[PDB]
RNA sequence: ACACAGUCGGUACGAAGUCGACAAGGUAGUUGAUGG
RNA sequence: GGACUCCUUAACUUAAACUGAGGAGUCAAGUAGGUACAAACCGUACAAGGAUUAAUUAUGUCCAAAAAAAA
RNA sequence: GUGUAUGUUCGAAUGCUACAACCACA
RNA sequence: CUAAAGAUAGCGUGAAAGCUCAAAAA
RNA sequence: GAGAAGGGAAA
RNA sequence: CGGCGGCUGUUGACGGUCCAAAGGUAGGAAAAUCCUUGUCGGGUAAUUAUCGUCGUGCGUGAAAGUUGGUCCGACUCUUCACAUGUCGUUUA
RNA sequence: AAAGGGAUGUUUAGCCGGGAAGUUAGCGUCUAACAAAAAAAAAAAAA
RNA sequence: AUAUAACGGAAGGUACGCCGGGGAAGGUCAGAUAAUAUUGGGAGUUCUAAUCCUCGGAUUGUAUCACUCCGGCUCAUUACUCCCUUGUUAUUGAACAAGAUUCAGUUAGGAACGAUAGUUCACCGUCAGAUGUAAUACGUGAGCUGGGUUAAGAACGUCUGGAGACAGUUUGUUCCCUAUCUACCAUUUAAAAAAAAAAAA
RNA sequence: UGGAUGCGUUAAAAAAAAAAAAAAAAAAA
RNA sequence: UGGUUGAACAAAAA
């Protein structure tokens, strides 16, 4: 018991007693005076080196640096952004809602503004870090993207092969650099930037060029580990390259140097599967999802090089992935938690009384025993699938979906469903009534094409005619009663 | 009041009675196995029946929880795993996947819930006069029967009461757990056995203790 | 008040409260308390558990806060004994 | 024999460890006010309307009481009734405007006040003391009194209090009956159009769509 | 029911509960022994209480609010009747 | 107990009143009990 | 008079006229500030 | 051969605006302010007299009642 | 689970009236 | 299956029987 | 947010 | 005018011892003395009243008079009777 | 400056206590708590 | 040498009283003590909590004991699940019947008379089968009585030498006020049915 | 040809009831 | 969460 007998018995004084006889607004004595820092960069660099896990702490560091200086060190800003992204980097247990909250926070916007203001200070050695942070936070910044992409295209021959692979995967995830023309320009309509069509394809072709050059200039230098190849790439890098090619639908890609050229996707799959056994595959992780998704999308879209792409992967690997798909792979690979736009549209649908809208509902071909994709909402009586695009637009009023949702769109097309995509950059501008009106107009274009399946709670219908007259008084018909009426 | 003025015990005595426990004669042992290990958490996943889809965003994505509760619906068209409709429910906290609401969602639409009351004694019998819902229960030889059609009317279309051939077992079945429990507990409150004579009803696995004068 | 010419300050404070006479009876008996305009259940002292910090002296607050804390509901409470802190 | 009435804590959870130990309401869950089902979603609230009449000098305020705290609304109403918002305020007259408050049935009191609160009315030389009436009883008989009794005792106790009191009009429902004063609850208007499409649409191939519809048709029905 | 000023778990099957009586009341429920069913309904009357703003003048050593200075201040040079008798060289 | 001496001071009295007992009684109890 | 019955303050003319009076009016000596 | 508050004490039932001591502060013999309301607590650049200027005392800043929450 | 209904007390005392001991299982 | 099991911690019987807990496994 | 223990009633 | 015992052995006829002028006798006696309503008896459904009685307790007490017979008193009390508005309880 | 009876005049105490009292009265004389610029314990020393 | 040791130096009564001056059932305190639970102990076949007795501490509280001019009648007002009546089905050492201990109200209707006695509280008797308790200046005497009790007379016992006296006992002994205000119960034509109210310039 | 009273007779139900004394969009009589 | 609710209960939660 902390009673402090010294105080309670009347031997010592209390701070409150002493201060009750002083002016109310005296200044507390600074017990310890230590010299304040002269250079802020090193101080905040040390603090950031200490902080890696709490986005609250990272943002507090940035806010304090902003309060102290109006032009914090650009390298420190880049490091802070990278740490914030790594907090959400691809293996965490965060929901997408947490990333959306961070994006909405004003401090995050101030950090992005500070980055944009001096974007000319970005060196070539920080572009992969920023692209990784963008992919992790699912925040596609069209202000900064042109400069980063210019750096990437300029340093094409100087990047490391695994860096090329990771950059291609991140760009495909963000939905940039695809093969569709007139869809890879940044800026407002009056001031449009360069067209970045085929950037991921050029990255993949550079990787293919290096791999072919290995055949001519092979070497037996030390490898970082058993899973690393001569170029320093692990199976994850090749699997991610294949996944990005699948996301952009560049199945028929090949290095133009030769007519008899093997598929680049086939090469990537082969070199991803070469150093892996079945026991290792069971624990590889994202590699399983990437490989099975590549095979499944290739089968669904039946491209020209489907046979070669399938022959790339070992049959034992295919069998293991097929039999283990529903155990952990898809559940661990799909986005976790909640999406705010999904919740908003779900509330709108409930208001409109669409009772057959299934959240995160999968669809597939008539003869597939397993489904590899999930729609944000599946209106199943109308053959409709509602998808949600919460990314930033390429410019004011120029939205675009991510590679994930583009591949899902193609898959749903192949399956035979109609696809309606809600773009948040437009949706957020509306209010409740306008949202309801526009959703009603959307549903008007897809009238009920089938009857809706009910999920009714079971009941004893045969008793529907029974009447409970609460407040019906007890009747005393006879004395003595022959029956004790309740 | 509290928050603006100290109590006499907290002021003069420092609330020592809070720590003046003896620590023996406990009704339970303390939890000594925690050890503050800081164990490795994992992403647990369960494949619930597709009827779990009845619980939508209001339950899965709109409730406030410490960690995310991921939900997905796999709707495809002896058991082999692949080729059936089900619901993936995942989280980093296994306690979420043991919620009774998830099982209630399925049971409400598939099979419901049931309870049993057991009657004992001489001249104790439950029957219908002449059919459902004219449930009657007599609790002795000279005892007039109890009319219970009102409870059947109360819980019509969601619960039913079945009687045994011997008129000694009353099974309450239904499709809402709370309603079934309330119906059964009214019936039990109202047919409860007298411990000195033992004539009456008792809830299954909860026998009444016989008393002696 | 009334036929009681002079009463205690605490009794007068209870008499002036603007609540139903039965909630006021609970307050008099100690099963309820009046606090900042509201009638509430009194704070619960749980043997072996730290009290809410508001109830302890400023110098005792740190020691009280270092004690074990109960963050469950009344059903989960395993404390051997409990009573209203006063 | 008689016993205590059923309060709000007889119809929900009780958490003695929380500051808000139980949710309290003016009525039971089944007795709370609601809009008639077919006559709903036809009205919207501007929440506050002001009418200026420079000729007579008698100005009007019309306020929506839906979702507001009794005391929080009463303080603002007292300010308006006194006229302390006016640069020509004078303590010796009812220098404020006239006030109409609607939706008094939907006023809120935080905590356990709905279950605990009582109101006293003095009775001269009465051996049983003042007449005490329950807050729930007042809410059932005349919801306007809940706001009126707070405003009256927030007004100064001088001889001008009855005048400002008389200049106040409170109503339980959404609409007031004053002939020449605008309403705050008004008919709803269609949402304004917009110049952008919030959604994009892509159509499945007709043959595949036909195949899928045919396949689903038998499985469903 | 056992009406108490304090509640305690008497066996492994006792548990704490809230009852919706005339008011909310704390209690103990037990499946095993009916005599273990308790209700915290008759505690001793609550204390008057000590306001928190009186703590500085209640707790700790308290020294006189008005100092004792006059006796030490006394001297003949400040008194008209006695100043003449004061001697600086005698 | 009763008002003329049992009444506590209030903010603005600095813990003293002309005929008050409560403060000195509390201090004595804290010092040497009762 | 609410008042040991006092004390300090205490209403701000006319247009109540009219053959009136920068940018717009759809001509009212009417009007300019305000999209989620 | 005064009163009350404070500090230290003897007597008292570690009681009393109880009784009795040693020192400071107010009242007594000092208004107007705060402390809800008839001395003793807080505060005063304490009241010769007049006036429609000003000040961070105690102490306040939802209303009775003067006093902050742009974009 | 098992020597074991351990010894003494007790008309008895078999883990659970009360005391002693509190050993024992490849 | 492994491993663990108080000359007994809570029930129960006139005495026995019977259930639980401790321990170990999962 | 306080003997907020003058009245109203506020986070 | 005034006064008229104490501590002890055998319930003590009968002794011991101290003191004194004498150690309160006869007769009243729970009294205008003592006292919350002493024991027993009459009166009552029930008797802190009253009468008789015991001499149990406190005691009183002999012309500063003790105990009695009859009659008496605008004296203080107990009991029976009477028609009764004293009363349940009031009305014309 | 004697004795007895009757008249006249005066007084018949302080302190604590309803009061009776009990005790007490010149001089000397035993029983004492206040705090850290009483702790190098804001100040000093050293640097 | 002397008395001042009361050491700055010893008759009493007054209830027949008189004059001048001044006033103790409360307000307050909380020791015993009252309420609530709680701790220890002792009872209850077995059992610390069905129930009973007692001890310590805690909080709350003031029925009883330790600043004026008794009792009864009449009329009452307020508190306390409180004496009878309620909670089918709290607990019970609850078969039933008669009961016990608490907790609980939108507080609903009710609880008769006497002997001795100045009495209150009590004892005894009848009826009934429903001890009630406390406060309101131990409610109420400008509303009543005056039995006790606290003046002048007088007597017994007892104390002194006495006058006289006794928190000993007795008998006798003038109980005022025409209601101004507050309160309450009754009570009250109205715009006019008294008089007057004369402008505009 | 009657009156009052209880020692006579009846009721013990209604309380949003029995009943009342101020119709009130009249904001400077 | 359920008019389920005089001293009685069911569902969910951690
Ligand atoms: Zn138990």
């Amino acid at each position: 018991v902390g009673v402090l007998a010294s105080l309670t018995s009347g031997q010592m004084t209390t701070r409150e007693y002493e201060e009750a006889f002083l002016p109310r607004r005296l200044k507390r004595i600074k017990v310890f005076n230590t010299p304040p820092p002269s250079e802020l960069p090193a101080f905040f660099h040390k603090r950031l080196d200490n902080a890696h896990s709490n986005p609250r702490s990272i943002l507090k560091l940035y806010r304090q640096y902003m309060r102290k200086d109006d032009y914090p060190a650009y390298d420190w800003l880049v490091r802070c952004f990278c740490h914030l992204g790594n907090v959400f980097g691809f293996n965490s247990f965060w929901a997408t809602k947490d990333k959306q909250v961070i994006q909405a926070l004003p401090s995050f916007k101030f950090l992005v503004y500070d980055l944009i203001e001096r974007k000319h200070l970005i060196e070539a050695r920080q572009v992969p870090r920023l692209l990784y942070a963008f992919a992790c936070l699912e925040y596609r910044s069209w202000h900064l993207l042109p400069t980063l992409l210019e750096h990437v295209e300029a340093n094409l021959e100087k990047w490391r092969t695994p860096t090329l692979a990771n950059m291609a995967l991140t760009l495909a995830l963000l939905g940039v650099g695809d093969d569709a023309p007139d869809h890879n320009q940044f800026g407002p309509p009056d001031l449009l930037s360069r067209d970045y069509t085929g950037l991921v394809s050029k990255l993949a072709l550079e990787v293919h060029r290096r791999l072919l050059a290995l055949q001519s200039a092979s070497s037996s230098g030390p490898r970082k580990s058993p899973l690393h190849d001569s170029l320093g790439c692990m199976p994850f890098d090749y699997a991610g390259l294949a996944f990005a090619l699948t996301l952009q639908g560049s199945y028929d890609l090949c290095l133009p140097s030769d007519e008899t050229a093997k598929s680049t996707l086939a090469l990537f799959l082969q070199r991803a599967c070469e150093p892996l056994s079945l026991e290792q595959l069971e624990n590889s992780g994202w590699v399983q999802f990437f490989l099975y998704q590549t095979l499944y999308c290739v089968d669904v879209e039946k491209p020209k090089r489907e046979v070669e792409v399938k022959k790339a992967v070992p049959f034992a690997f295919q069998k293991h992935l097929h039999l283990s798909w529903l155990d952990k792979i898809l559940i661990n690979a799909q986005p976790q938690g909640n999406e705010l736009l999904q919740l908003d549209v779900d509330a709108a649908l409930k208001r409109l009384h669409i009772t057959d809208a299934l959240i995160n509902c999968s669809a597939g071909r008539q003869w597939d025993e397993q489904h590899c994709w999930f729609a944000g909402h599946l209106v199943r009586s109308r053959n409709l699938a509602l998808e949600y695009d919460y990314l930033l637009p390429l410019g004011p009023g120029r939205p675009k979906v991510s590679g994930w949702l583009a591949c899902k769109r193609r898959m749903l097309k192949a399956f035979g469903l109609n696809v309606a995509t809600i773009h948040q950059s437009f949706w957020s501008l509306l209010n409740l009534e306008q949202k309801d009106v526009q959703l009603t107009r959307l549903l008007a274009q897809f009238p009920p094409v089938l009857e809706a399946v009910k999920d009714e709670k079971k009941a004893y219908e045969e008793d529907r005619h029974l009447r409970f007259q609460r407040h019906a008084r007890q009747k005393f018909e006879t004395w003595p009663p022959e029956k004790l009426e309740i | 009041g509290v928050g603006g003025s100290y109590g006499y015990d907290a002021f003069f005595r420092g609330a020592a009675e809070v720590l003046n426990g003896s620590n023996i004669q406990l009704p339970h042992l303390p939890e000594n196995e925690e050890q503050k290990e800081g164990k490795v958490y994992q992403l647990h996943s369960v494949r619930f029946p597709p009827q779990v889809r009845r619980l939508g965003a209001n339950y899965f994505f709109r409730r406030q929880r410490a960690v995310p509760l991921t939900y997905y619906h796999h709707l495809v068209e002896a058991q082999t795993g692949r080729g059936q409709a089900l619901c993936f429910v995942a989280s980093a906290n296994p306690g979420y996947l043991q919620s009774k609401e998830l099982e209630n969602a399925v049971f409400e639409s598939t099979r419901g819930f049931a309870c049993q009351l057991i009657l004992e004694g001489r001249g104790v019998k439950a029957y219908f006069d002449p059919e459902w819902p004219n449930l009657m229960v007599r609790l002795g030889v000279g005892v007039k029967p109890l009319a219970l059609r009102r409870l059947a009317e109360q819980y019509a279309t969601r619960a039913k009461i079945f009687v045994d051939k011997r008129g000694l077992l009353l099974t309450v079945h239904g499709y809402d757990k709370c309603a079934v429990g309330t119906l059964a507990m009214s019936l039990f409150n109202h047919l409860q056995a007298n411990p000195y004579t033992m004539k009456g009803a008792h809830v299954a696995m909860h026998p009444i203790k016989k008393k002696v004068t | 008040a009334g036929h009681k010419h002079s009463e205690s300050v605490l009794q007068q404070f209870y008499n002036r409260l603007p609540v139903r006479k039965r909630f006021l009876k609970a307050i008099r008996k100690g099963t309820l308390i009046w606090d900042k305009g509201q009638v509430k259940i009194p704070p619960i002292a749980m043997q072996g558990y730290g009290l809410p910090n508001k109830l302890v002296l400023p110098h005792q607050k740190e020691f009280n806060n270092k004690l074990p804390k109960f963050k469950g509901k009344i059903n989960q409470l395993k404390a051997t004994r409990i009573w209203f802190q006063d | 024999s008689q016993s205590y009435p059923k309060g709000s804590f007889h119809e929900g959870h009780i958490n003695p460890f929380a500051d808000v130990q139980w949710i309290s309401r003016p009525f039971m869950k089944r007795n709370m006010p609601r809009d008639h089902h077919p006559l709903a979603k036809q009205h919207t609230s501007l929440k506050a309307v002001t009418m200026l009449d420079e000729e007579s000098g008698n100005h009007w305020h019309v306020l929506d009481g839906k979702g507001r705290s009794v005391g929080g609304l009463a303080a603002q109403v007292v300010r308006l009734l006194q006229g302390k918002h006016r640069v020509d305020f004078t303590p010796r007259t009812a220098a404020g405007d006239s006030v109409i408050v609607v939706n008094a049935i939907h006023l809120k009191m935080a905590g356990h006040t709905w279950d605990t609160k009582v109101y006293k009315f003095d009775r001269k030389t009465h051996p049983a003391g003042p007449k005490i009436i329950t807050a729930k009883t007042i809410m059932a008989r005349n919801p306007a009194m809940i706001l009126n009794l707070a405003v009256k005792r927030m007004l100064p106790p001088n001889r001008l209090r009855p005048i400002m009191y008389r200049k106040l009009f409170v109503y339980a429902g959404a609409l007031h009956p004053h002939w020449q004063v605008p309403q705050v609850i008004v008919p709803a208007k269609t949402p304004a159009e917009v110049s952008f499409l919030p959604f994009s649409v892509e159509r499945a191939d007709p043959v595949q769509a036909a195949a899928r519809i045919a396949a689903l048709g038998d499985r469903m029905k | 029911m056992w009406h108490r000023g304090t509640l305690s778990l008497l066996c492994s099957s006792c548990r704490y509960v809230v009852r919706k009586w005339h008011v909310p009341i704390l209690g103990v429920d037990c499946n095993a022994n009916p005599r273990h069913k308790q209700a915290l309904s008759v505690p001793a009357p609550r204390s008057r209480g000590i306001p928190k703003h009186l703590y500085p003048f209640l707790v700790g050593k308290q020294y006189p609010r008005h100092p004792r200075w006059r006796q030490a201040f006394t001297h003949r040079s400040r008194m008209g009747k006695y100043k003449p008798q004061v001697a600086r060289n005698g | 107990n009763r008002n003329p001496s049992a009444r506590y001071p209030k903010k603005g009295n600095k813990g003293c009143r002309p005929v008050c007992r409560a403060m000195r009684k509390i201090r004595k109890r804290l010092r040497t009990g009762n």
